[PDB]
């Protein structure tokens, strides 16, 4: 699971 | 033969994000500093290392297209470049110029940090053969956009749509090539070569970080992520 780099890659 | 004013607006574009990095002096000062243990040392590698991962983000949010990819393609891509780019980014820091001596000290620190022998020699032939080609921030700034828009990576669903935005970058780097190294025409050949070679840590970087000499492999949340250890 890679919830920080999804995090990461989402947010502004 | 010339960059294009497209071409010219995205190497621009490509430095401004680049230059965004932690200062090179900044890092060969904090080693340069003192003779730490191999545990501090370790303990300076994952600072070194959270911070790069997310350097390596912001910069990869800016590259065109890459907010069109899919979502999960977007995360297979950040795994599968974040190790080879910090190593790149080590080769460029290696080869940056300091008070004579100096290189000689960095080179002996970085040799007794806590890694193996096996991963050493590796390492050091691979910094040599980037400093021999006399890059620029330009190229590694391209080479570090075309790694992370890599293709030719696992778990990548639409590999066309990745083609596509890795295309131009190398359209750019082959046109750099040509007018700061005319005396070598191979030299773009070269640097698609060292990729390759990059590849090869990316394989090995699990046990180089689990054969460090250090009582506790100590990891954050993000690190684990990133890379493929507990
Ligand atoms: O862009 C940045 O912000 C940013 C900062 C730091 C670094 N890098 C580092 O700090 C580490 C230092 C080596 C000595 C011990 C501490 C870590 N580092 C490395 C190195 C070694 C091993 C690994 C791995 N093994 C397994 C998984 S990853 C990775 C790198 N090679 C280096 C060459 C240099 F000339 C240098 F000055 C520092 C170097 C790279 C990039």
């Amino acid at each position: 699971d890679h919830q920080l780099l999804r995090y990461l890659l989402d947010k502004d | 033969m010339e960059l294009t004013p497209d071409q010219q607006t995205l190497l621009h574009f490509i430095m401004d994000s680049y230059n965004k990095q932690r200062m090179p002096q900044e890092i060969t000062n904090k080693i340069l500093k003192e003779a730490f243990s191999a545990e501090e040392n370790f303990l300076i590698l994952t600072e070194m290392a959270t911070n790069h991962v997310q350097v390596l983000v912001e910069f990869t949010k800016k590259l065109p297209g890459f907010q069109t990819l899919d979502h999960e393609d977007q995360i297979a891509l950040l795994k599968g470049s974040a190790v080879e780019a910090m190593f790149l980014r080590s080769a460029e820091i290696f080869n940056k110029k300091l008070p004579s001596g100096h290189s000689d000290l960095l080179e002996a620190r970085i040799r007794n940090s806590g890694i193996s022998d096996e991963y050493i020699t590796p390492m050091f032939s691979f910094y040599k053969s980037i400093g021999e080609l006399k890059m620029t921030q330009e190229e590694y700034a391209l080479l570090t956009a075309i790694v992370i828009l890599s293709p030719d990576r696992q778990y990548i669903k639409d590999r066309e749509a990745v083609e596509k935005l890795q295309e131009p970058l190398l359209d750019v780097l082959q046109k750099l090539c040509k007018i700061h190294q005319p005396e070598n025409p191979q030299h773009f050949a070269c640097l698609l070569g060292r990729l390759t070679e990059l590849r090869t840590f990316n394989h090995h970087h699990a046990e180089m970080l689990m054969s460090w000499r250090v009582n506790d492999h100590k990891f954050t949340p993000l690190l684990c992520e990133i890379w493929d250890v507990q």
